[PDB]
């Protein structure tokens, strides 16, 4: 079993899960009416999950004070509107999804297939000391990676910093901030071990970020599996991944072309308005970001 | 036939959940034919005597006017204006459904501040039972579930000695010290305490002792915690954390 | 042997696999031999149930 | 249990079959991902 | 002359086949077979009731 | 002072801020990069 | 078998595990920029993992 869509979400809980609960404080629909923007409001806001459960843990909290309105209180027939539902669950908690909007350089965005479904959990970086310690220095422009890592997760590290190295070099050597300066690089928790690789194309975007110093271009979420060389490979789970990434109102996504098999399963809905960049060798990815 | 008549008196007085109608009547069965000098008979007499005992329906009614809350609250504690705001909000919400609802609350702040007193302020001021429950730094579930009743010694779980004290089926019970919960490897009571704080498995919380589910659906768990984030996430992430 | 009855006419009714039968058969010749009072006869009663 | 042990029951499923009254029913173990296998006796080779 | 009882041991990777040899050679020599587990096991009662 | 390893990276982060800002700020002066110097935060503030 | 091409330093091994055997590969890397000083004498330790 998968997740499930926000908006999906409604057409479920509205016929499957709301009249259970209104069964089960014992009122018709003609005395306690909540309306479908009192829901999709909700979802918006308190529960950004892909299953259905904490929806109704809330759902149930709002209903269960509509019945102490009721049972004792004045009302004979709570009327639920989008605007009232702040009085009874109280003032919202979030509400700003995606919170860079900008995203000031060395702070990227990555998709992730934690533990239950998927989180587009940020990776951040910044330089940790002066460059320019040493005009003749010839000392490794080290990095430190942090952030609960795995061993694994320090292969992939230096794997995608010696790319970096590389990569500067071939296309523009008057930059040489990589080798001549530190930089400290967190990673989030929250992915399983072993899905833990599937971040690492993530990872130089990052960097170079910063390298170049201009942000990256705005709400571009992407994942893969990066070799070294630039040559990426197939990452795994990919539709909790969508899913995560329409949960968060992305408008495009980049993926590796050997995944173009799994992601034809969606549902058609799902696939509406999104615009996919399937690659195979790395330097594709960096012309449709920063140029 | 005297134990089982003065079950059977309360029995007329509290309405037992079907089930327990029909467990109470067979284990009443069972009573007759045992020895007063059979060892198993002690147990069980007092295992009915437990089950009996629980009230079934009992309800201390509340007053659901937001008055006399208003002053009740004001009356034992000065000030502190903002928790009073809340918790007013909070039972505001809970009769704007209707009836009672449950929700898992919390309470942090530095030692002494008067938290419990308010706790016990709300518990005469909602006109609910009240019963303390300490439970900081334990780790052995038993005492939250009793023991099978067939170990040796064996006795119900906290729980339902709480509501054999406070005899009315909706009490207000208030967990105390959240924070030092023993929660180790040695079996977690707060992977345990899920169950009971949860708003619907509640409805048929059950413990080793006397098997048969308990309805603590309306009962007003609270939670005090010196400092809020110690808490393990998964339980934290239910409860508010009021400060 | 009233227990033993509701429940052997149970018996009659769900089709027990013969081993299990026989098995129950000689249980109840011990449950027999148990004595009415004991506690180890409500262990034993409460196990028929 | 043994049933020797004071205070011994029967293991879940007899209680299952207790419940529901068939001789044929559609047990739902839930989250046999955790199952604690320890060396106290493991359940989950015991569910084998 | 007479029959005797020796030990013997078996080994390798689960699934090569052992326990199925085990039968094959109990209705080869005739005796009656009886598997009994001993995995995990704590029980010294188990070997002396 | 007791510190966190939480602490640790935040002083360190710090650390280089200040010997960017002096050098921003006024680069006649030297005295960060040029001396060794003890810090000291007291115990007391709780981990987060 | 994962790698084909094998790029160097990265060999195949048999391995006698508990179960079975499994030709699990062996693998090493650098992990300090080599000429760290052309002058340099320090020796060049092995991190085993
Ligand atoms: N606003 C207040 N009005 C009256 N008494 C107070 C107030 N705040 C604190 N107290 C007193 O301080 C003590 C603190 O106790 P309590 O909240 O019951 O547990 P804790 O000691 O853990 O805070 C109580 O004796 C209480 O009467
Ligand atoms: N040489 C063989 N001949 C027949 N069956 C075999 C052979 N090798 C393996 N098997 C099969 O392996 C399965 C398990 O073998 P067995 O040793 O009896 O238990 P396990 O291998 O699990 O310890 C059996 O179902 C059996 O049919």
């Amino acid at each position: 079993v998968s997740g499930y869509v926000a908006q999906e979400k409604l057409a479920i809980a509205e016929r499957y899960l709301v009249p259970q609960a209104r069964a089960l404080c014992g009122l018709d629909e003609s005395k306690a009416k909540l309306s479908s923007d009192v829901l999709t409001l909700l979802i918006k806001q308190y529960c950004r999950e892909s299953g259905v459960r904490n929806l109704q843990k809330q759902v149930e909290k709002v209903l269960r004070k509509s019945a102490y309105k009721i049972v004792s209180g004045e009302a004979e027939s709570v009327e639920v509107t989008p605007e009232n539902l702040q009085d009874f669950v109280g003032k919202p908690v979030f509400t700003v999804e995606r919170m860079y909007d900008v995203t000031p350089p060395g702070v990227v965005m990555g998709l992730a297939w934690t533990a239950m479904g998927g989180s587009t959990l940020f990776v951040e970086t910044s330089l940790r000391r002066p460059q320019d310690k040493d005009a003749k220095g010839d000392k490794d422009g080290s990095l430190e990676v942090t952030g609960q890592l795995g061993e694994v997760m320090k292969e992939s590290a230096r794997i995608a910093y010696t790319f970096a190295r590389a990569f500067l070099m071939q296309h523009a050597p008057a930059n040489d901030y990589l080798v001549t300066s530190h930089i400290h690089l967190h990673v989030p928790e929250g992915a399983t071990p072993k899905d833990g690789p599937s971040a690492g194309c993530t990872i130089v975007t990052a960097l170079l970020s910063l390298a170049m110093g201009r942000p990256v271009r705005q709400n571009l979420a992407m994942t893969g599996e990066v070799s070294l060389t630039g040559k990426i490979l197939p990452v795994g789970g990919i539709k909790e991944k969508t899913i995560a990434a329409k949960r968060a109102g992305v408008t495009c996504i980049v993926l590796p072309a050997e995944n173009k098999k799994d992601f034809y399963d969606l549902a058609a809905f799902i696939t509406e308005g999104l615009e996919v960049h399937f690659v195979e060798h790395y330097r594709e990815i960096f012309d449709i970001a920063f140029p | 036939d005297a134990i089982e008549e003065k079950f059977r008196e309360r029995l007329k007085e509290l309405v037992v959940p079907k089930h327990v109608m029909d467990v109470v009547d067979e284990e009443l069965s069972k009573l007759g034919l045992l020895d007063n000098h059979s060892s198993e008979f002690n147990v069980t007499r007092n295992y009915l005597d437990w089950l009996t005992s629980i009230p079934w329906g009992k309800y201390s009614n509340e007053n659901l006017d937001l008055a006399r809350a208003q002053a009740v609250l004001e009356e034992d504690h000065y000030g502190m204006e903002d928790v009073k705001k809340r918790i007013l909000e909070f039972i505001a919400v809970s009769q704007l459904r209707g009836s009672t609802q449950g929700k898992i609350l919390c309470f942090y702040g530095p030692p002494g501040v008067g938290k419990t007193s308010i706790a016990r302020s709300i518990a005469r001021a909602l006109n609910r039972e009240y019963f303390r429950f300490s439970v900081g730094g334990m780790t052995d579930v038993a005492e939250i579930k009793g023991h099978r009743r067939t170990y040796v010694g064996a006795m119900p779980g906290k729980i339902i000695q709480c509501l054999k004290k406070t005899k009315t089926e909706n009490p207000l019970i208030l967990i105390d010290e959240v924070d030092k919960i023993g929660r180790g490897y040695q079996g977690d009571p707060s992977s345990a305490l899920l169950e009971l704080l949860d708003p619907e498995q509640n409805a048929n919380f059950l413990d080793h002792y006397l098997d048969v589910p308990v309805d603590l659906s309306k009962v007003l768990f609270i939670c005090t915690a010196n400092v809020t984030d110690t808490i393990p996430e998964p339980l934290r992430d239910r409860m508010e954390m009021i400060n």
